[PDB]
């Protein structure tokens, strides 16, 4: 049973080395990346019509640091009047 | 109390009786 | 709310990424002028035929390669590869200039790359394959990004890290909204278990392409992981799951490994972890009923058919898992493992001693397996050898949170003697680590800590006995009563060593 504790403890931490398959990156594996020579350029500038804003709340909410505030303005060099 | 709640067979080792008790059938091919 | 799903990012993108880039049916112009033949890739379309009435209509070159693509979907890599070879031996392509013929070589590239992932085997020889095509690319066409991305990745199956890491840099240097660039260069730095310099990355990814696959979410919930958030970790998983219902059943396994470990460190009483130990078995078996033969799932139901008492077919589950995956040395660690316990019923202390190294052999960071090992080399009676092992592999590991480890360690020094001072750091240790982690403190140790301290201070022997009494509660003994008044006999407590002798 001290080892079936042990076991319990440890669990699966070092069996997560193989499901390391999602690592692997194919070209092929985009559906739309490849249907023109530029497609990748195409879909590359795509998504610059897409920001964080258009992100899903929750996928938002997966965006974790491992909001502006008033009084941190960004600096300027013609300034105004 | 959930500090001493959580202190039950299994922390204490009978996890393996505790796993006995729950029965299930698989589809195993061996 | 707005619903998360694939649509949500399909809706997100405008209709000519939404349709255009998944039509199932490509258009293909005629030689004999303005006629077009439009054939669907739903229904059995045929390698040799296609190819031949591409090679006769001479169609562009776009048509041959999105062909080659969605039979790659269709996991005809022979046929993708045909049809590559083919194209070669097309007029468009030997007419063309040097960058098509760099193009399709590359495709042959990524051909064998997905050819040596399917099979996890012969990986040199697709290795040479794909490095011949890749160089033709880049001799034909050096201009390409595309060649120095499978560059990086051909140093990185060959764990060529650094020249890929400046592959990678190059491709920084060219533009930083590289999504492939950013995943390879993610994928290195876990390799490299950076997994916070990979979660930049993938976090940064993923904002650039929430649907580009592979799935920067994998990444991130194994670093949540890393970071112990594993609660955001199964989030994650959960959403990739909704935008990749199908062929990811990786997901539903670590999903399946979370809700275990979830069983395991965080049920509040016997009925709450027997409902979620019940939950985790029907939805690993739900996953299971898609695939019957995965070796991890095979190793998963070992241990509850250990814990079910069922050694035979644990047996048969680890002999296939090693028949199969011996190129995995962690499988083969996990079966030998699983062996010297099933053993250890049988109390092969040779045999399991055996199984216990040829684990740790196999794979080194499986610390059970040693644990295992010290502990047939107790049953063997091997005290020395057994204490030199722990000696060894706890100055190799300091910094490992072995609690039962440091337990055993303060035994075997209390047993010795002399390295009692040993004893009551290992002792301690165990302690605080059982307090962190909210687990019953063994009186063992403190009854251990008490004889210690009885030649040093006999007050915080006396403190420890009063703490193991109070955690034994009606359990304790005649022999705790009496050193207890003993105790208090010397402190002069004639009240309460009377009340302990009583």
């Amino acid at each position: 049973r001290l080892l079936s504790a042990l076991f319990s403890k440890d669990n699966f931490r070092y069996l997560m080395n193989e499901t390391s398959d999602g690592l692997d990156v194919n070209y092929l594996r985009i559906p739309g990346i490849i249907e023109n020579e530029k497609s990748l350029g195409k879909l590359f500038s795509s998504y610059k019509n897409l920001a964080i804003e258009n992100l899903h709340p929750d996928d938002r909410l997966l965006l974790v640091d491992p909001s502006p505030v008033f009084f941190l303005r960004r600096p300027q060099y013609v300034s105004d009047g | 109390k959930l500090e001493s709640m959580v202190k039950s067979n299994y922390r204490n080792g009978g996890l393996d009786r505790i796993i006995s008790k729950i029965d299930f059938d698989f589809d195993l091919e061996l | 709310m707005s619903l998360l799903d694939q649509d949500y990012y399909l809706s997100a993108l405008p209709e000519d990424k939404r349709a255009e880039l998944v039509t199932l049916q490509l258009t293909i112009p005629l030689k004999s002028g303005d006629e077009v033949v439009t054939i669907d890739f739903n229904e059995d379309v045929d390698v040799s035929q296609l190819c031949v009435l591409l090679e006769s209509e001479n169609a562009r070159p776009d048509l041959w390669l999105s062909a080659a693509k969605v039979f790659v979907s269709k996991g005809n890599i022979a046929g993708s590869q045909e049809i590559i070879r083919k194209a070669l031996q097309s007029n468009v392509i030997l007419d063309s200039s040097a960058s098509v013929t760099s193009l399709f070589h590359n495709f042959s590239f990524w051909l064998s790359l997905m050819e040596y992932v399917s099979t996890n085997s012969r990986e040199d020889q697709f290795l040479e394959y794909a490095s011949n095509s890749l160089q033709a690319s880049n001799s034909l066409d050096s201009g390409l990004i595309l060649n120095g991305i499978g560059n990086g990745v051909l140093y990185a199956k060959s764990r060529r890290y650094d020249e890929a890491l400046k592959e990678f840099d190059n491709l920084l240097k060219k533009k930083s909204t590289n999504i492939l660039a950013i995943l390879g260069k993610a994928q290195i730095l876990y390799k490299r278990q950076k997994y916070s310099q990979a979660l930049e990355l993938y976090q940064k990814a993923l904002t650039i392409n929430p649907l580009i696959v592979p799935d920067p979410r994998l990444g991130i919930g194994l670093c949540f992981w890393h970071l112990n958030n594993k609660q955001l970790a199964e989030q994650a998983w959960h959403n990739s799951l909704k935008v990749h219902p199908q062929n990811n059943l990786n997901t539903k396994i670590l999903i399946c490994l979370a809700k275990f470990d979830y069983c395991f460190n965080e049920s509040k009483d016997d009925d709450e972890f027997t409902a979620l130990y019940r939950e985790s078995l029907e939805f690993l078996h739900s996953c299971l009923k898609e695939d019957a033969k995965h070796p991890l799932l095979l190793m998963v139901l070992a241990s509850y058919y250990f814990s079910k008492e069922d050694y035979e077919k644990v047996e048969k589950l680890c002999n296939l898992v090693l028949k199969e995956n011996s190129r995995n040395a962690a499988f083969v660690s996990a079966s030998h493992f699983w062996l010297a316990r099933v053993a250890y019923h049988k109390e092969d202390y040779v045999q399991a001693q055996k199984q216990f190294k040829q684990a740790e052999d196999s794979q080194n960071s499986n610390t059970l397996a040693k644990l295992g090992y010290a502990q047939c080399l107790i049953a063997r009676n091997e005290v020395g050898d057994a204490t030199i092992y722990l000696e060894k592999f706890f100055k190799e590991n300091q910094d490992s949170k072995s609690s039962e480890m440091m337990l055993l360690l303060g035994i075997i020094y209390s047993q010795s003697g002399k390295s009692y001072y040993k004893a009551i750091i290992f002792l301690e240790k165990y302690v605080a680590v059982c307090q962190e982690e909210n687990y019953p403190i063994l009186p063992e140790a403190y009854l251990v800590l008490s004889r210690v301290y009885e030649n040093k201070d006999l007050n915080v022997a006396l403190d420890y006995l009063m703490k193991a009494n109070d955690i034994l509660g009606d359990k304790a003994n005649v022999y705790v009563l009496n050193n207890l008044g003993i105790y208090h006999f010397f402190r002069n407590n004639v009240s309460q060593s009377s009340d302990f002798f009583a």
